[PDB]
């Protein structure tokens, strides 16, 4: 899809191996924020939203938090605290046409900057002057969208690039989109080294009488440490008590 | 041109609708009541139900009635929430409701003992900005320095003095012609605000 | 296309008077898409009025504008010496954004007769095989003037060219220069060369001549 | 807020000229640029306009065939290419644009360029011949004839700039030979003819010609 009409594809109940993507030279850009791209198959992801669009190479630097430009301001804005990944690859052989491609557009004018993850596809005539445009183009009345005109002979800075922005919500709620890691059996009333949906620790898992709400996955103590977890396989609430200790 | 579709007095139905970074979050709580005149008084926490990644700029709304309610507005307030032994929210303090609420938030408690407490700091906000620069809007020689016909050898590096001219380093940072653009001690983006006294090229 | 016509061709007014210029469009145009510009000889156009009735930045308040549809008016309450130039009106609503032919606002004056002088071709130019006889009309008003070349009482035609200067900034008069171009042979075939000047300030055409050699 | 154009151009018939127009002060990216031509002593002729952001162009009927208006937002400059030049194209060309901030624009063309003169004929570069127009034997007239030069213009001064009063330098005419002719005259009292040397200073930059000719009363 065009950058102004960026497409959003939610994902659910699946497992993925981002190691064959990080090891792939096909992707010209693979940069993650808030989570290391290497250590990815550990933390069982929670929320997942794969946005996708096409820009030109000179604009790839705009797909980053705290950036400005045509794309960042008027087409696709990333929040400052964005936690996710940005992947981009050269799509010259697919999205470039001799004479210029007319299928990919971008928003050229807008009176205010876009909020994070905002999608504007309105085709209202931009009024640059005081006189109101009545749907007709002219002086200070221009069409808001412009075509990239991608050509195979263009410079690599002007060649088409397909960008995919994966956004997450790691370890904050019940996780659906998980990774490809096999589970083990759960042992109660014994000191174990536990890993629940990517949250790790050491402690004794015991039965509890805490009535968690269907949307709540983790509990916390006064110190903000993890107090209890809901078993992802059997919907029961288990308290996590550090492996009994005391001074010697 | 649809981009999303989803399909799933005696009753008080409260809802909260908010937009955070393009996500439309819907919270609600339904409870039995016996009161027609006005909203019942009491406390009840709303669980989250829906989070729609619509990315739509929402500024106005309307209701839909079946033909043969109260509307409030949200503010970026700080609240102190009391979680009981069962994990149910039983009370709350709006830290900006009044000085007593400010004190309660300050001491992270619901009971304030008799005495005098120092709770905040009053600071007079600004009213307008003042931007001052010497009035001299002259073009710089950046054109004849970057696009010069012939450059000098590195051992005989040339130095050009730049003064008495306004310059816009944003048209240079936005240029793909420059294979390398790296700055030290000052961000290349925030360049237009800075005012300089000695520039050498 | 929309045709823009301006009037008058020449606006002869005294400094301090009220000037009035007209602009006519061949069809009804939007008032919000008409502008008035001022251009002086050898200078770039300068925006005076936009939106038919909106003074531009820095333009004095003595400039005003009115009109609607096909007829528009530019009014100068008190004409200043810095206002004597060329004025254009342009519509920028319907493409093409055509211009007017311009209106020259000149300093008026009393009728002044031209001082006529004749200049024989120099011997240096005669050495080149071509002769140029020059007739100067000095300090006259109005600009309209007529020059006729007579070579041994034979009226010339098609072998002369004229040139008129802009109105002088001090005495508000014009000057005219007419050049008769002959070959050395034709120059040596005749003896008396004269230019006859007809002008409003002259009660009768004045003739200035010279005898070839004397 | 500036608008700077190219320098003078002198091209042969059948060639192309590319006039530049650089903006300053306002935000180029959201404005528009029109081009207008003016022949020597003629009215203003609208050529066409271009939207800087989109690159869409509209041309006049008389320039649809040999004029192409382009722009380059990176160098904040707009260009006008004129192919198959001829003598009719010898004129002065202006570019105009509304000044705009980051979000809104002016409602007219208030910024104008200084102008670019383009000369075009079968003529060749040639220095001018300066001949004296001697005064006839209370006030007398004398001058200089700057004949047979190309291209325009020439500059004429009297007494190296000392004599300005009563000086009339006429606009040049284009002869059928392709060369220009210009006359510059001065009126002085008849008494001063024998005790005041008059020298006209004719300078033609396109041919690098500097002629100081002294006018004599015969
Ligand atoms: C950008 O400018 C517009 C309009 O300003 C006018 O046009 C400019 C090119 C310049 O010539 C100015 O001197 C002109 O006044 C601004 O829009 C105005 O905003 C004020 C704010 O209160 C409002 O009162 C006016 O009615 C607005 N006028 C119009 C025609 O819209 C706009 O705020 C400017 N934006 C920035 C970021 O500077
Ligand atoms: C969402 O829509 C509102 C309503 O148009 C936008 O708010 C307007 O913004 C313009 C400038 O872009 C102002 O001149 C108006 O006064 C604003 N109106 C109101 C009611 O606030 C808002 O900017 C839009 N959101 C984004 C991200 O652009
Ligand atoms: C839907 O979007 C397309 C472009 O993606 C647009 O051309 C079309 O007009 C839109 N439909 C409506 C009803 O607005
Ligand atoms: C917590 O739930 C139990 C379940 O019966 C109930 O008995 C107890 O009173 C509840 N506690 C509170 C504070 O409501
Ligand atoms: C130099 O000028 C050329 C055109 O003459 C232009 O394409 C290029 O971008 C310019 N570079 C800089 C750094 O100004």
């Amino acid at each position: 899809a065009s950058v102004y009409a960026w497409n959003r594809k939610r994902i659910s109940n699946c497992v993925a191996d981002y190691s064959v993507l990080y090891n792939s030279a096909s992707f010209s850009t693979f940069k993650c924020y808030g989570v290391s791209p290497t250590k990815l198959n550990d933390l069982c992801f929670t929320n997942v939203y794969a946005d996708s669009f096409v820009i030109r190479g000179d604009e790839v630097r705009q797909i980053a938090p705290g950036q400005t430009g045509k794309i960042a301001d008027y087409n696709y804005k990333l929040p400052d605290d964005f936690t996710g990944c940005v992947i981009a690859w050269n799509s010259n052989n697919l999205d470039s046409k001799v004479g210029g491609n007319y299928n990919y557009l971008y928003r050229l004018f807008r009176k205010s900057n876009l909020k994070p993850f905002e999608r504007d596809i309105s085709t209202e005539i931009y009024q640059a002057g005081s006189t109101p445009c009545n749907g007709v183009e002219g002086f200070n009345c221009y069409f808001p969208l412009q075509s990239y005109g991608f050509q195979p002979t263009n410079g690599v800075g002007y060649q088409p690039y397909r960008v995919v922005v994966l956004s997450f919500e790691l370890l904050h709620a019940p996780a659906t989109v998980c990774g490809p890691k096999k589970s083990t059996n759960l042992v109660k009333n014994k000191c174990v080294n536990f890993n629940f949906n990517g949250l790790t620790g050491t402690g004794v898992l015991t039965e509890s009488n805490k009535k968690f709400l269907p949307f709540q996955q983790f509990g916390r103590d006064i110190a903000d440490t993890t107090d209890a977890v809901r078993d992802p396989q059997t919907l029961e609430i288990l308290d996590i008590t550090p492996c009994s200790f005391g001074g010697v | 041109n649809c981009t999303f579709e989803y399909v799933s007095f005696k009753n008080l139905r409260e809802f909260v609708f908010k937009n955070i970074d393009g996500y439309f979050k819907i919270y609600s709580k339904h409870t039995p009541i016996n009161l027609v005149r006005d909203l019942p008084q009491g406390f009840s926490a709303l669980e989250p139900l829906v989070d729609l990644p619509i990315g739509i700029n929402i500024t106005r709304f309307q209701t839909l009635l079946a033909l043969h309610y109260y509307v409030g507005y949200l503010q970026p307030r700080t609240f102190l929430l009391k979680y009981n032994e069962n994990g149910t929210i039983t009370d709350a303090v709006d830290c900006a409701l009044d000085p007593l609420s400010e004190t309660k938030c300050t001491l992270k408690s619901f009971t304030v003992e008799k005495g005098i407490y120092q709770t905040s700091n009053f600071r007079v906000q600004p009213t307008e900005s003042i931007v001052r620069f010497p009035n001299i809007t002259n073009l710089c020689p950046f054109g004849e320095v970057f696009n010069a016909t012939r450059f000098a050898s590195v051992y005989a590096w040339n130095r050009k003095r730049i003064s008495n001219c306004v310059a816009d380093y944003s048209v240079l940072y936005n240029s793909a012609s420059f294979s390398t653009f790296k700055c030290y001690g000052v961000s290349p983006t925030k360049l237009n605000d800075l005012c300089f006294t000695n520039v050498y090229a | 296309d929309i045709q823009m016509t301006q009037s008058p061709g020449t606006l002869s007014l005294s400094p301090g008077e009220r000037a009035t210029l007209s602009c006519r469009a061949s069809q009804s145009v939007s008032s919000s898409y008409l502008a008035w510009y001022q251009q002086k000889p050898g200078q770039a156009p300068r925006l005076l009025i936009y939106g038919a009735s909106s003074r531009a930045t820095g333009i004095p308040d003595r400039f005003s504008g009115s009109g609607s549809g096909t007829d528009f008016t530019l009014t100068i309450s008190r004409l200043e010496p810095e206002d004597f130039g060329v004025y254009y009106c342009q519509q920028y609503g319907s493409s093409p954004w055509t211009f007017g032919q311009g209106t020259k606002v000149e300093i008026k004056r009393t009728v002044a007769a031209p001082s006529v002088f004749i200049f024989p071709p120099s011997d240096e130019q005669l050495k080149s095989g071509t002769a140029s006889v020059v007739c100067l009309l000095n300090n006259f008003y109005p600009r309209e003037a007529k020059v006729q070349w007579k070579v041994d009482n034979a009226l010339q035609s098609g072998n002369s060219q004229e040139s008129v200067t802009e109105q002088d900034s001090k005495d508000s008069t014009y000057s005219l220069s007419s050049t008769l171009t002959l070959s050395k042979a034709d120059y040596e075939k005749h003896k008396v060369y004269a230019c006859e000047v007809t002008h409003q300030g002259l009660s009768s055409p004045v003739t200035k001549s010279f005898n070839r050699g004397e | 807020v500036q608008l700077v154009q190219s320098g003078p151009e002198v091209k042969k018939p059948g060639t192309s000229v590319k006039v530049s127009c650089k903006a300053s002060g306002f935000t180029f990216t959201t404005s528009a640029v029109q081009w207008v031509r003016q022949a020597r002593g003629q009215r203003l002729e609208w050529i066409g306009w271009i939207v800087v952001g989109s690159g869409n162009t509209n041309y006049a009927q008389k320039f649809q065939e040999r004029v192409t208006i382009t722009r380059d937002m990176s160098t904040t400059t707009a260009y006008m290419e004129l192919s198959s030049l001829r003598s009719e194209d010898t004129a002065v060309y202006f570019c105009a644009a509304p000044h705009c901030n980051s979000t809104s624009c002016y409602d007219a063309f208030d910024i104008w360029g200084q102008g670019t003169m383009v000369t075009v004929s079968s003529a060749s570069t040639k220095g001018p011949s300066v001949f004296p127009l001697a005064p006839s034997s209370g006030t007398a007239a004398l001058g200089c004839l700057v004949k047979d030069y190309f291209p325009e213009p020439v500059t004429v001064s009297w007494n190296s700039g000392a004599l300005t009063s009563g000086v009339h330098t006429f606009p040049a005419v284009l002869q059928s030979s392709g060369l220009y002719s210009l006359s510059s005259v001065v009126t002085v009292p008849s008494s001063s003819l024998g005790t005041q040397t008059y020298i006209c200073n004719v300078n033609h930059k396109p041919s690098n010609t500097k002629v100081d000719k002294k006018v004599e009363p015969k």
